């Protein structure tokens, strides 16, 4: 998954 | 969703309360400017702002009702527009200058230190002068920034109906602010049009900014963060 | 000027009467032949666009160089919004000419064109979903002409833009929309111009790469309009 | 000296 994906999930 | 239940004044207070902070740059006035250092300052600042923008996006009404995939898409298409409108907003009270940070105020001559940057600088300054000419208010600015987030990537996707419903509520909010300011119905429609046409210029600046970012990446001059690289690859 | 004294109905009639004609394409698509047909067609439409711009109220009141600046910035957007307008009644298809109706699969024989085709098709279906009317279309195309380059005499251009906004609202109120639906629809139409600006920027790069391809013979006029974007 | 100039003047 992308970094933006992680930062958007919590 | 709950964003469809907010009044105009509740929409404004929600957007004002969600505003990101004003960050400082690592700029040291003792360092003489180089093309690599000046790019490093601006790209470092943009990377730190991106983290706050993501958490600001979550607080925009209607954005959390979207799927995680649609959240990524909207931010991928709009992140540079949102950085740019934020930059021109806090530069309004500084004619001929771009306030990247309270300790980093630059004019178009500084932009000559980086090849191809003055073209971007002049457009950013022209947008800031336009906002100062129109006497753009903070309540209108936060509405325009939320419109960009929801509108820029919406033409590249039933979830679109929900987004357009939120966009319409923001339009109702813009009209409500203008009527509250004593504007006639004709002036409300005219000012609404003037503000939304600027977003066309902001999209133009973002397109040029991406190409400028891509050129500096291929030159391997400025160290770009992993997050910024992923946002850059998303436009290709 | 003269555009400011016109009524909303006279503004609509002036824009409708100024509409350029629908041109035909030159009567097994290769990348060279496909790009050849599309650029040949775009060049011939540019000639009619310039004379259409003269008939847009307020455009003759500008200096020659301001007219050049606006057309240099907006010509590809104007071609694109015109293409998506006449493609509205052909879902999933782009009507470049009455004898040249193409789909995205055909846009594959030219590398990089599919993305632009998909964006154009997305705009056409958005217009179709909103039920864009011809009187609204000619207002938007005029707005593109005056707005796209205005951030790069300016008070007059902004006064004409306000006049077109009044005309747009006049059409929506005449169609039976409430005050809320009027400013909502106004906002919906103007936000599409941001996407149209996006498509144009993508189209400039695609045309610039095909220039350095030496794939397609581009007319001198088309090359000069392309060189205006440094 | 541009083609666009003479197309706008005529
Ligand atoms: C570096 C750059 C200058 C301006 C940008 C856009 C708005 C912004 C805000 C911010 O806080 C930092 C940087 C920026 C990022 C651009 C990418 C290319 C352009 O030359
Ligand atoms: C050729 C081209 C495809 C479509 C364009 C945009 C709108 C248009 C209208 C028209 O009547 C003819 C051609 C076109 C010109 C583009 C430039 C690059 C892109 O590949």
């Amino acid at each position: 998954h992308k970094i933006l994906h992680r930062l958007l999930q919590d | 969703s709950l964003a469809l239940s907010l009044t105009a004044d509740q929409m404004v207070s929600a957007l004002l309360d969600a505003e990101p902070p004003i960050l400082y740059s690592e700029y040291d006035p003792t360092r003489p400017f180089s093309e690599a250092s000046m790019m490093g300052l601006l790209t470092n600042l943009a990377d730190r702002e991106l983290v706050h923008m993501i958490n600001w996006a979550k607080r925009v009404p209607g954005f959390v009702d979207l799927t995680l995939h649609d959240q990524v898409h909207l931010l991928e298409c709009a992140w540079l527009e949102i950085l740019m409108i934020g930059l021109v907003w806090r530069s309004m009270e500084h004619p001929g200058k771009l306030l990247f940070a309270p300790n980093l105020l630059l004019d178009r001559n500084q932009g000559k230190c980086v090849e191809g940057m003055v073209e971007i600088f002049d457009m950013l300054l022209a947008t800031s002068s336009r906002f100062r000419m129109m006497n753009l208010q903070g309540e209108e600015f936060v509405c325009l920034k939320s419109i960009i987030l929801l509108n820029s990537g919406v033409y590249t996707f039933e979830e679109k109906d929900h987004i357009h419903r939120v966009l319409d509520k923001i339009t109702d909010t813009l009209i409500h602010l203008m009527a509250k300011a004593g504007l006639t119905l004709q002036q409300q429609h005219q000012r609404l049009a003037q503000l939304l046409l600027i977003l066309s210029h902001i999209r133009h600046m973002s397109n040029k900014g991406m190409e400028h970012l891509y050129s500096m990446k291929c030159k391997n001059v400025v160290p770009l963060s992993d997050l910024l690289l992923e946002m850059l690859d998303a436009h290709r």
